[PDB]
């Protein structure tokens, strides 16, 4: 079940920012957003994307958040608005001028 | 209002001091205003609400709900009535 | 200044008796909690006056009839006592401060912000008049030009809050004269939102459709009713003004409407009517119309009086849309698709053909509805001749006075 | 070049942080003013080599 997965992440992130470094926290926030997209509730997903974008724009250089911008294309694709998917698509591409970072990212 | 474009007759034909004597003398021949003969015997005219809904004190342009009454209730009912007819066609 | 738009809606629902009764007493619970908290008793005094013999007919300091179906409405003297304390303590602090900053130099800005603070508090409790007096004091004083503009719209909100449109037009007339003085694009977006709500009240929606979608495109919905309400409005006006060609384009396609989805009922009904017009399912259009009057038109304060007008026009749009497409239809086929019967069809067409929009006939004998809508040299001629008659009329009129003198 | 039959020589600078900011200010009014104020950001980020 979806709900099971959601809960596993929800427990982990609390235990991943108080006893362990910042790096771990935003790992579970990517995964949790993806799972609300499996749930097809998009408002939950936009909330975690908003936490990712504000807190780590002064730390943006990661392949992690190229994906976060791709996840907006998916969230906005399903809500059926393509104006703001094409935006976040460029956001991913410009930030993926680090193109010698992983192969999966490049396939998505 | 008045015939044709009211505003066009209003701008063309305006008071001068030459027309001023004429405009009074004409009025006197129509036996006063005959709009201050009116409110006396009615002891104050009311409003139209008999067939208007947005009445005549609108602060934007009047509709044609001033000659018609609320037709949404009739619509609701027709709908429901039509569903039994089709059900039992 | 903030809670004004919210409270105004909930109170307006109370007045209505064409809505659910269930909705009213959820509204009543909420709206009164906030009247106690933010001391909105002036505004309460105003509201009961305006009801009157629809609502408030269950209050202690009024006469009690069976007009109100609510009873959670109850105006008492308890409210009044609270008013006296909270107003006395605040007003008095702000009065002593204004005169302090007369002593300080460059004090014009300092006094402006204090008289704004006073104009917020009078906005909070009701009083459009006392905010108006105090924010004109702010107006003279040196403040940034963008603040002057913001101030002027601050007073306009107050005319919405009270429920008198005629106050708002004078208060937006001042905005229209100040807009380019600041030249600000920041308050331009704010002006589209205010003036949009204003032109939603006007019979002409033409100005409103353009405004209310710019309000969707640029994310401005603030110090006024929510984004979801903004969208609802955009849809209604979209439908009324725009032809079937421009309708897909601008309403049914809008990134902003799709992204906001329909999460509220009001927004759901209106969008549903639009989708079914294009898709050409007319058997879902009629029920959807009834949803529209219930949950949008009648709960709004600017479509209250166009509630009947939109019901009618929409039945008119769709009939006429079909009569473009068809030179013959039968009463049966047409009636069945619309979800009315033939008798029911007759009467609805029997208003709309004398309103000069559908230009068709009805046979009862043969039972076919034929279409009598020209598009050819006859249509061209009717229209052109009228305008040239209109040139002749000005020419007689304008010539005659100059000669006469 | 030789002065005293042409007078005064004035050298323009490649723009400061201060200069960049003031040039940025006058055009951004014509444009759109950013919400949150990010006119400050631009001049920090880089200083052009010309105006």
């Amino acid at each position: 079940s979806l709900d099971d997965q959601i809960f596993v992440c929800e427990k982990s992130i609390e235990f991943a920012k108080r006893e362990k470094r910042v790096f771990l926290k935003h790992s579970l926030s990517i995964k949790l957003a993806t799972l609300h997209y499996q749930k097809k509730q998009y408002k939950d997903s936009l909330a975690l994307i908003n936490d990712l974008l504000r807190e780590f724009k002064k730390l943006d250089d990661k392949p992690s958040l190229v994906d976060v911008h791709l996840l907006e294309s998916k969230v906005y694709h399903k809500l059926r608005n393509l104006a703001k998917s094409k935006a976040s698509l460029t956001a991913a591409r410009t930030a993926a001028n680090s193109i010698y970072c992983p192969t999966q990212t490049v396939a998505e | 209002m008045s015939t044709d474009v009211a505003a066009a007759q209003a701008q063309s034909k305006i008071d001068l001091t030459k027309k001023k004597n004429e405009e009074i003398n004409k009025k006197s021949l129509e036996e006063d205003d005959e709009f201050e003969d009116f409110p006396i015997d009615t002891w104050a005219n009311g409003e139209t609400i008999k067939s208007n809904a947005v009445t005549q004190t609108n602060i934007w342009e009047e509709n044609w709900d001033d000659v018609e009454v609320d037709d949404d209730f009739t619509n609701e009912l027709k709908a429901e009535l039509d569903r039994y007819k089709r059900e039992n066609q | 200044r903030v809670p004004n738009y919210e409270v105004s809606e909930k109170a307006f629902l109370l007045t209505q008796s064409k809505v659910s009764i269930e909705q009213r007493k959820e509204a009543a619970e909420f709206v009164l909690a906030k009247i106690k908290e933010e001391e909105m008793a002036p505004y309460y005094k105003y509201l009961c006056e305006e009801y009157l013999v629809n609502n408030g007919q269950s209050d202690l300091e009024h006469d009690e009839k069976s007009d109100s179906l609510n009873e959670w409405i109850k105006f008492d003297q308890e409210l009044y006592n609270e008013l006296c304390k909270k107003n006395e303590s605040k007003i008095k602090e702000l009065n002593e401060k204004i005169q302090k900053l007369e002593e300080d130099d460059e004090g014009e800005l300092e006094q402006a912000q204090a008289w704004i603070n006073l104009g917020e508090y009078y906005a909070q409790i009701g009083d459009k008049d006392n905010a108006e007096k105090t924010l004109g004091k702010s107006l003279s004083k040196a403040i940034s030009t963008g603040a002057k503009i913001d101030v002027m719209l601050t007073i306009a909100r107050l005319g919405f809050f009270y429920n008198d449109q005629l106050y708002v037009k004078e208060k937006l007339e001042a905005v229209n004269s100040m807009i380019e003085k600041g030249g600000d694009w920041e308050r331009r977006n704010r002006y589209k939102t205010y003036y949009g709500i204003h032109c939603l009240a006007v019979r002409n929606f033409k100005e409103a459709a353009k405004l209310l979608v710019d309000s969707l495109a640029t994310f401005t919905s603030i110090e006024l009713t929510s984004y979801e309400s903004i969208a609802t409005y955009a849809s209604v006006t979209g439908l009324f003004t725009l032809e079937r060609t421009d309708l897909k384009s601008k309403v049914i396609d809008s990134p902003e409407l799709l992204s906001l989805i329909s999460t509220t009922a009001a927004l759901q009904s209106i969008s549903s009517l639009t989708i079914s017009l294009y898709a050409s399912d007319y058997a879902s259009y009629f029920p959807y119309l009834l949803e529209t009057y219930a949950n949008v038109l009648i709960p709004c304060k600017y479509l209250n009086r166009h509630a009947d007008f939109f019901v009618r026009e929409m039945r008119r749009k769709v009939y006429a849309q079909l009569l473009e497409s068809y030179k013959t239809l039968s009463l049966k086929s047409m009636a069945s698709a619309f979800g009315v019967s033939v008798a029911f069809l007759d009467n609805d067409l029997g208003k709309f053909i004398p309103n000069k929009q559908l230009n068709c006939v009805i046979d009862r004998v043969n039972g076919i509805v034929e279409t009598n809508r020209p598009d050819n040299k006859n249509a061209q001629y009717h229209l052109l001749v009228k305008q040239g008659d209109g040139l002749l009329t000005k020419l007689q009129k304008y010539g005659a006075a100059v000669r006469l003198t | 070049l030789r002065p005293g039959r042409i007078d005064r020589k004035i050298e323009f600078p490649p723009p400061s942080v201060a200069a960049r900011a003031e040039i940025l200010r006058i055009h951004s009014r014509k444009m759109n003013l950013t919400r949150g104020i990010n006119l400050r950001k631009v001049a920090e980020k880089m200083n052009g080599c010309s105006g």
